[PDB]
This record gives C-alpha cells, sequence and structure tokens, in this order.
RNA sequence: AAACUUGAGUGCAGAAGAGGAAAGUGGAAUUCCAUGUGUAGCGGUGAAAUGCGCAGAGAUAUGGAGGAACACCAGUGGCGAAGGCGACUUUCUGGUCUGUAACUGACGCUGAUGUGCGAAAGCGUGGGGAUCAAACAGGAUUAGAUACCCUGGUAGUCCACGCCGUAAACGAUGAGUGCUAAGUGUUAGGGGGUGCCCCUUAGUGCUGCAGCUAACGCAUUAAGCACUCCGCCUGGGGAGU
C-alpha cells in the first residue's frame, strides 16, 4: 500500500563489527513486525556525484522496504538526525 | 538644546525607529515609523529609515547640527541605511556605537590576583 | 536552529523549477534527501499569492 | 517518598513518615566516626543558657569534607548513607591517593559516579571549582565565604544558590532567602541541588516523636507568675495589656529588627530579605 | 457454500497537514531607574475618568528586561466525532476523501458494549494574579440611574500530574431514500490528452420543478413511494413538584 524507498548513508569511518550492529538497528526497525522487502544489498568503496558535509566515504546498505503497518520508516528519519551516524538518506513514498 | 543634535537610530526587520534628539532626553522632532504608515514590511527596509527621517531631519528648525552620534543597535535588513540617511538628510555622520543588547555575561569580582 | 530558509526570501523558490514552474524531478538537484523536502515548500508556499505562474 | 500510616492508635492518625528509598548503605564507615558528648542548652559556667534542649536518642558525629581540597584526583561515589546530625544525606566518595571522605549528597547523584575539583573541572553535578569559572545562571550549593575555609551557606536539604554576577570587587549571588549579596569568586562551590527535598513534608503526629529529637515541652509566658513573664499576673484569661508583646527578658520581639549597624559586611549586601 | 467486480479498506498515484514549535544567543515598551515620545506622558468617562512624597515622589525613540515568550507560512485545509497547529523549524499517530481497483470476496439501524467523550464557573489549575480589574475611591444629570463608562485597586484568565461533562454540542435546526434544471466549488492538487469537447461526485457550501405536508416547508442528499430499530404528543394541567 504504502511503499517507502530509504537511501541512507553511513559514516565514513566506522569498524565492520559496529557496522553490523549499526545495519541491525536499522533493519529492526525496517523488518519489524513483517519485512515484505524486495532485496537486500551492500556496496562497498564508491565515488557520491553530490557532496554533504565534507566527508572522505561512506558505507552503503540501501534495501526497498514495502510496508502496509507504515512503521518501518517512521525512527530511520529520526536516526537520520537526532543522533550523528546518518547523513544523506531518503523519503520516496512511490510504490 | 540647539547647535547638538544626539540621535539614536534604531535597526529592526519591523518598524524601524530613526529619530534626531538634541543633547539632553527631549524629542525635538517626532518623525519616522510611527508617522509613516507602511504595514506592506517596508517601515524597516533601506528605503524606509532614509524616508522616515527625511522629514524628521528637515522639519527640525532647531536641531540639525553637523553632528550626529548614531547610535545604530541591533540586527537588521538595511542597518546601513540609516548611517547614510542622516548624511543624505543635510548633516553628515561621524561619531558610530556598534553595541547591540547581546550581553556575553561576563563581569570580574575582587582583584588583587593573576 | 538549523539552517533554515525564511519566508522574505523570494529568489529562493524558483531555482530548480521548469518554464511553466510546475512540480521539479529527483533527477535535477544535487545536494541531500533534506533540501527536497524545502524545495516543495517553497512551491506551495509561493502558489497562494500567485507569485509563481501555475503553467507559464 | 512519603508513606502514610493506617489510624490503629489515635498517635498513629496523621503520622507521616519518610520513604529512605535514596539510601544504599546502612553502614557508616568506621574510620570516619567521632564521639559527640551532647552538652543540651549548657555552656561552660554550667547554668542552661538556651532552653527547649532535652535528651533524645544518642548519635556519632562523622567527619564531613566541607573543603575539598582534592583536585587533580578523580573519586567514584560509593553509596548514599543516612547522616542524624544533617537534614540532607551524605555519600561515601573514594578517591586514589589516600583520602576517603564523605560529601554532602547532591540531589541527582547515582553509585558508581566520577567526581572532579579544581579549576580545570567540568561543570557536572557533584563537581566543585572557583567561582569565577563558574558561569552565570548556574545553580550551585555548599558556597564558601573565605578562600579555603570550607562551605557555610546552602548546606540544607534542598536548599541551592544562583549565579548573577561578579560586581568588581565580590560576586553577586541569590540566596535562599531572596537576598542578594556580593562574594569574593576566590572561593570554591559544588554544582547542582541538594537532595532529600521531602525532608519538610514529614509529620511527626505523636508528641513523643519530638523527644526522641531532643525537644523539651515549651511553657507560654502569658500563664506563667508575674516575677517570670511580662505577660504573668491576670485574673483568667486576659490580653497582653502592653503597647507591643515582650520577650522573656522584657524585649520588643514584633517587628523591631536586630541586625548591629555599622558591620564590616555591611556594603556587600545589595538587597534585603523579602 | 462454487463466483468476479470498485465505487469503498490501508486510501492505488495528489498537493498544500509541519495530526502538533513548548524555544537559548534573542530586541520593542507602562517599573525602579542607567537614563529616554524623561517630566503632563500615559491606565484614562452615553453627561459621569480615577492614578504617580509632604521630612522626601511615573511618563519609554531607548537602554541593563519580556510575558501565559512570538506579529507573518495558521487555508470556506486533509477534519478521520461535536474539535484547522509556528519569532522558519524536526514527529509520521490510528487515520478520513473526489477521477482510479492492483487483493480474497461479498453488502443494516448516527448504531446494547453510546468508554458516560461533552464551550463553559467548578476539575490533576504545576505554577497564577502583571497595561491591569469585579467589588472599591469614586466621580454625574433631570421632572428619574452605588449600576454600566473609565480609573490606583485584591482576587478573576492561564502547562504535564486519576481528572474535568450544559450549550447559540442543535442558530431554538440528529436520524439509511432517490429520482422529471445544472453543477458539485474549499485549501490548490489532477485527465479525455492538451487546459477547447470531458471533471459521475465526496470529505463541503448546497443550488428547485413532478408528490406529500392543513399550511410553513423537505426534491441530483423530499417527510410522494420501494431499504433500520428507534420514535412523541396523554388530561392544558398537577408538573419538573
Amino acid at each position: 500500500m504504502r511503499t517507502y524507498e530509504v537511501m541512507y548513508i553511513v559514516r565514513p569511518n566506522i569498524e565492520e563489527d559496529a557496522k553490523k550492529a549499526l545495519v541491525e538497528r536499522f533493519n529492526g526497525i525496517l523488518a519489524t513486525e513483517g519485512a515484505e522487502v524486495l532485496e537486500a544489498k551492500d556496496w562497498g568503496k564508491r565515488r557520491l556525484a553530490y557532496e554533504i558535509n565534507d566527508f572522505k566515504d561512506g558505507f552503503y546498505n540501501i534495501v526497498r522496504v514495502k510496508s502496509d503497518n507504515n512503521k518501518a520508516t517512521d525512527e530511520f528519519q529520526r536516526l537520520a538526525k537526532i543522533s550523528d551516524d546518518i547523513i544523506r538518506y531518503m523519503v520516496i513514498r512511490e510504490d | 538644546n540647539i547647535e547638538n543634535g544626539v540621535a539614536h537610530i534604531r535597526s529592526t526587520f519591523n518598524n524601524t525607529i530613526v529619530t534626531i534628539t538634541d543633547e539632553f532626553g527631549n524629542a525635538l522632532s517626532w518623525s519616522s515609523a510611527g508617522a509613516l504608515g507602511f504595514k506592506g514590511s517596508k517601515k524597516s527596509t533601506p528605503f524606509a529609515a532614509q524616508m522616515a527621517s527625511e522629514t524628521a531631519s528637515k522639519s527640525a528648525m532647531e536641531h540639525g547640527l553637523k553632528t550626529v552620534e548614531v547610535t545604530v543597535k541591533g540586527p537588521g535588513p538595511g542597518r546601513e541605511s540609516a548611517i547614510r540617511a542622516l548624511q543624505s538628510a543635510g548633516l553628515e555622520v561621524t561619531a558610530i556605537r556598534d553595541v547591540t543588547p547581546v550581553p556575553h555575561n561576563g563581569c570580574r569580582p575582587p582583584k588583587r590576583r593573576r | 536552529g538549523i539552517t533554515h530558509i525564511d519566508y522574505k526570501d523570494t529568489e529562493l523558490l524558483k531555482r530548480f523549477i521548469s518554464e511553466r514552474g510546475k512540480i521539479l524531478p529527483r533527477r535535477v538537484t544535487g545536494t541531500s534527501a533534506k533540501y527536497q523536502r524545502m524545495l516543495t515548500t517553497a512551491i506551495k508556499r509561493s502558489r497562494h499569492m500567485a507569485l509563481l505562474p501555475y503553467v507559464k | 517518598a512519603i508513606k502514610k500510616y493506617k489510624p490503629i492508635t489515635n498517635g498513629r492518625r496523621n503520622m507521616t513518615s519518610l520513604d529512605f528509598a535514596e539510601i544504599t548503605k546502612t553502614t557508616p564507615e568506621k574510620s570516619l566516626l567521632k564521639p559527640l558528648p551532647k552538652k543540651a542548652g549548657r555552656n561552660n559556667q554550667g547554668k542552661l543558657t538556651v532552653r527547649h534542649h532535652g535528651g533524645g536518642h544518642k548519635r556519632q558525629y562523622r567527619v564531613i569534607d566541607f573543603k575539598r581540597n582534592k583536585d587533580g584526583i578523580n573519586a567514584k561515589v560509593d553509596s548514599i548513607q543516612y547522616d542524624p546530625n544533617r537534614s540532607a544525606n551524605i555519600a561515601l566518595v573514594v578517591y586514589a591517593d589516600g583520602e576517603k571522605r564523605y560529601i554532602i549528597a547532591p540531589k541527582g547523584l547515582e553509585v558508581g559516579q566520577i567526581v572532579e575539583s579544581g579549576a580545570e573541572a567540568d561543570i557536572k553535578v557533584g563537581n566543585a571549582l572557583p567561582l569565577q569559572n563558574i558561569p552565570v545562571g548556574t545553580v550551585v550549593h555548599n558556597i564558601e565565604l573565605k578562600p579555603g575555609k570550607g562551605g557555610q551557606i546552602a548546606r540544607s536539604a534542598g536548599a541551592s544558590a544562583q549565579v548573577l554576577g561578579k560586581e568588581g570587587k565580590y560576586v553577586l549571588i541569590r540566596l535562599r532567602s531572596g537576598e542578594v549579596r556580593m562574594i569574593l569568586s576566590t572561593c570554591r562551590a559544588t554544582i547542582g541541588q541538594v537532595g532529600n527535598l521531602q525532608h519538610e513534608l514529614v509529620n511527626v503526629g505523636k508528641a513523643g516523636r519530638s523527644r526522641w529529637k531532643g525537644i523539651r515541652p515549651t511553657v507560654r509566658g502569658s500563664v506563667m507568675n508575674p516575677n517570670d513573664h511580662p505577660h504573668g499576673g491576670g485574673e483568667g484569661r486576659a490580653p497582653i495589656g502592653r503597647p507591643s508583646p515582650m520577650s522573656p527578658w522584657g524585649k520588643p520581639t514584633l517587628g523591631k529588627k536586630t541586625r548591629r549597624g555599622k558591620k564590616s559586611s555591611d556594603k556587600l549586601i545589595v538587597r534585603g530579605r523579602k
């Protein structure tokens, strides 16, 4: 019904061990009460076309997350503003 | 209080006031945003003060001294549109007190130490 | 307390818009994803006093 | 918080006790206790100078550090104990080097918290540093009066002060009695407020509970004899019958001020009490 | 029971909603005073103003202050139940809607759980009382007015924390109908394809004609007539006692 395309970017300096626990929390709020997703990915070394906060790198893990309870793209938006973990996210409502 | 004019210009984003008073607290003239009549957010712009103090620094006929001692205070879009307003009024602009209402809360008690 | 645009800005309402001035695409910018929300806020706000042509 | 009692007796009809929930340990340090002789309103001559001061339960003075002159070393809170000679609670602080005394437990303090001291210290609840290093508008307590002499102001339970300014020879600070006065900013002061805020909501209830604290009965001066109190003699219940109420030693006790004039610190007080 | 449909379900793509700004650095005020529209300036009357030393006394362009902090984005908004947000500003919180049906298929009572929700004085008013303001000093008539007006002037208006309940909640005006005129606006978002022909209509403002109603009056949302329990006038009274 209400699909959401979240394309959040992580910090350029984060340990893999902590990165696994960082994506676990993001996936925990995305796959909460039913995942209903398409396919997960894990982009690595790459360059962004636009610059935001003058960084050096940034791990990627953008995955499609279809929802019906409208609670998967809730905390995520707040996570990329209050805490200093996410920088550039996304908020697409297109099916 | 002739041959003297200690004016105080106020710079804000709403109803900018720039009147010219004498050395002693006494309003010799009354003409600004209050005597203007613009509710279109134009009584605090660059052309506001210039036109507001225009008649104020022209209908004086008492003070209008060379010195004005403009005391600009507070942030405003046209903060440099009031200092030149008195310069284009007929007098000039020299004394300027750049001190807005933004105290840093910094005071010192007993000395006699480092 | 965050870098936000005021209502006074009149030239900050038609930066990345089409000739007619319709909804702008998501592949015409080049900043952050939080800048698109402010882009749509400059459209609706400028579509009340007819300051932005609906269809030029 | 506050705990009420069921009315099973006439003495416990309105009796209200305190709920010691902040207390962590129930045993004091054996290397920080001193005996108390209890003068009970008696001077060196042996004559009674102050009245309404009887016996009561036995107590043991606990050395309290009101100086906090241990800068450079850190200290972690151990536990919050109960003190009978004070209205507030004390917290056992453990340092490094050796010193390990008690400190007036602040309002928002928990077990396992680091506390520092000295000019180079963070502005956290429990830290103590000079008044000039404290930002204006901060709530502090346990303030000193003379450089390195120990705190003497804001030491009661719930007491707190607020920094206003530094005049030009002293620091302006508002007290709990709504009275602003200058104070040298070379002394130290703890950050935060004192705990045990529900110590004034306690209701004794029983008249025998006041004897446990050491308070003897107070007789009214209007029911005494003519050669015992100004309002002594009088057939039945008569009024004062004088211009103004007098004290036991024949002295006006209503409005008349007593603050001695021409004081050394009479130019340090800005505003009076409200 | 075998069965598919959109028109409604989340609202399928929409746009203003940010379901929601309490707000530190903030600068603009009736008060003292640094020191000024600084001494007749303001709180200031249907006629009727009270206020600011008598052994020592306000006026605010400011400045060293703001409140229950905040004028404009608060819109015939989405309104989902009587219920539309800020000195820009962040939260998606069930959720309600017009053209559209992706998915199974199957069609009622403003509804027995009317949570007793429910402007209002009173309720959990934490805090509350300041330009002020009932009363109060008062000022005022004519053949008639402690009223009201205004005024120094207590209360009186204020925030989370069981909770708080009559209404012009119904403009004295609640209830499933349609159809023999067109639309169907609102805040601003949408096609046939270029907005020229189309866009039934709903959340909302409703537009009169067949037939009723004694009449008044209900009609692209009649009380004619084909779809629910309800339902009110009973002695005027007495009686809301």
